[PDB]
């Protein structure tokens, strides 16, 4: 399974099966046993604008 | 919208343990994040812990393993349990009530956490008589000292509560002792010198004294 | 790095005029995540503005918060003199939330001179065994003062404390009261108890003093 959303570098060690924070509390929810694999990337350069 | 009275703080010893207590009114409290953030009476603003509105808790650094926060809904009261306590977590205290972005938009009134030192004792009264050498044409000073107390949150007022013209209450002096001290001063005119009623009410809330003196010129 | 700290960290101005003043970082914030509080003494901590931005209710317009980056400002356009009070800036950018140490906000009342007044020890006391001298120094602009106590003409150094208190919010003044501690023994070594005030509105400094034993 496939779930897709961007949110800020400053808090994506949020994300780990069992941890806290709105976007572990709120917003999103992992189990605390897991298999599959995270992984994101920065997109400043066309996700940011003036 | 009238919420957010504190209780509970005082003199306790070191290494001890205290529940406080910060009651709101007229208002979720469980739909929400409260907070709170302590007075160094020195220095600023240095934020404790927050609660979630879900339920989860975070903490200061130096705080951490020693300090635990809940609440009851049932009851609205948040609980702020201090364990193991140093003699450098002296400030005052405030729960705050918390919105969105972490503002503390609404403000509790606050408790002083007095780390043990010297024990509680109880004031020892003086009045200072208004004198010829206090006075000065139209109007005479006379006050009441009131010294060697620890316990910090002291009181005295002028009849009653009568005289709100000059009634100045000085800030209370830390002794080299460790004992705080201080002296209330107002002035009335000069042809009233013994006339009316000038008794000086001290109060010990920490303790329970309660004590008035009268002030008469020198004999 | 997240340090809150003041530009000059007080002011002392005349009602009726406008007021700027800012908060300077340790760092560029991410945008606009810091506030304002201001604190009334002895009373409880108040909001000011979110966001440096726009301010909440409860707040008439008469304030304006701008900046960005490290530099964050807030102006008062016209001088309410009730406001006096000792001004925060606090931020919630970063990962804790920092503060600062405050701005104090105040008036220069017009010179005015202190009344003096010496206040012997009680008779009640000198059975303790001690003997509190105390010198009231009574409403006064310019805090600057100097307290000289003297012993037959000593100057006293080391065995007085004073406190002073908050500016006054109907006249603007400040009063001063210092204390001079001596054992009942000590107090009965000497005969002229002296207590010198200096100040800026007085043109050479005023001694009020009684003499140990004389009703």
């Amino acid at each position: 399974y496939a779930d897709s959303f961007v949110i800020r570098g400053d808090e994506v060690r949020q994300i780990a099966p069992g941890q806290t924070g709105k976007i572990a509390d709120y917003n999103y929810k992992l189990p605390d046993d897991f298999t599959g694999c995270v992984i994101a990337w920065n997109s400043n350069n066309l996700d940011s604008k003036v | 919208e009238v919420q957010l009275v504190e209780s509970g703080g005082g003199l306790i010893q070191p290494g001890g343990s205290l529940r406080l207590s910060c009651a709101a009114s007229g208002f979720t409290v469980s739909s929400n994040y409260m907070s709170w953030v302590r007075q160094a009476p020195g220095k600023g603003l240095e934020w404790v812990s927050v609660i979630y509105s879900g339920g989860s808790t975070y903490y200061a650094d130096s705080v951490k393993g020693r300090f635990t926060i809940s609440r009851d809904n049932s009851k609205n009261t948040l609980y702020l349990q201090m364990n193991s306590l140093r003699a450098e977590d002296t400030a005052v205290y405030y729960c705050a009530r918390d919105y969105g972005d972490f503002y503390f938009d609404y403000w509790g009134q606050g408790t002083l956490v007095t780390v043990s030192s010297a024990s509680t004792k109880g004031p020892s009264v003086f009045p200072l008589a208004p004198s010829s050498k206090s006075t000065s044409g139209g109007t005479a000073a006379l006050g009441c000292l009131v010294k060697d107390y620890f316990p910090e949150p002291v009181t005295v007022s002028w009849n009653s509560g009568a005289l709100t013209s000059g009634v100045h209450t000085f800030p209370a002096v830390l002794q080299s002792s460790g004992l705080y001290s201080l002296s209330s001063v107002v002035t009335v005119p000069s042809s009233s010198l013994g006339t009316q009623t000038y008794i000086c009410n001290v109060n010990h809330k920490p303790s329970n004294t309660k004590v008035d003196k009268k002030v008469e010129p020198k004999s | 790095e997240i340090v809150l700290t003041q530009s000059p960290g007080t002011l002392s101005l005349s009602p009726g005029e406008r007021a700027t003043l800012s908060c300077r970082a340790s760092q560029s914030v991410s945008s606009s995540y810091l506030a304002w509080y201001q604190q009334k003494p002895g009373q409880a901590p108040r909001l000011l503005i979110y966001g440096a931005s726009s301010r909440a209710t409860g707040i008439p317009d008469r304030f304006s918060g701008s900046g960005s980056g490290t530099d964050f400002t807030l102006t008062i356009s016209r001088l309410e003199p009730e406001d006096f009070a000792v001004y925060y800036c606090q931020q919630y950018g970063s990962s804790p939330r920092t503060f600062g140490q405050g701005t104090k906000l105040e008036i220069k009342r017009t010179v005015a001179a202190p009344s003096v007044f010496i206040f012997p020890p009680s008779d009640e006391q000198l059975k303790s065994g001690t003997a509190s001298v105390v010198c009231l120094l009574n409403n006064f602009y310019p805090r600057e003062a100097k307290v000289q106590w003297k012993v037959d003409n000593a100057l006293q150094s080391g065995n007085s404390q004073e406190s002073v208190t908050e500016q006054d919010s109907k006249d603007s003044t400040y009063s001063l009261s210092s204390t001079l501690t001596l054992s009942k023994a000590d107090y009965e070594k000497h005969k002229v108890y002296a207590c010198e005030v200096t100040h800026q509105g007085l043109s050479s400094p005023v001694t009020k003093s009684f003499n140990r034993g004389e009703c």
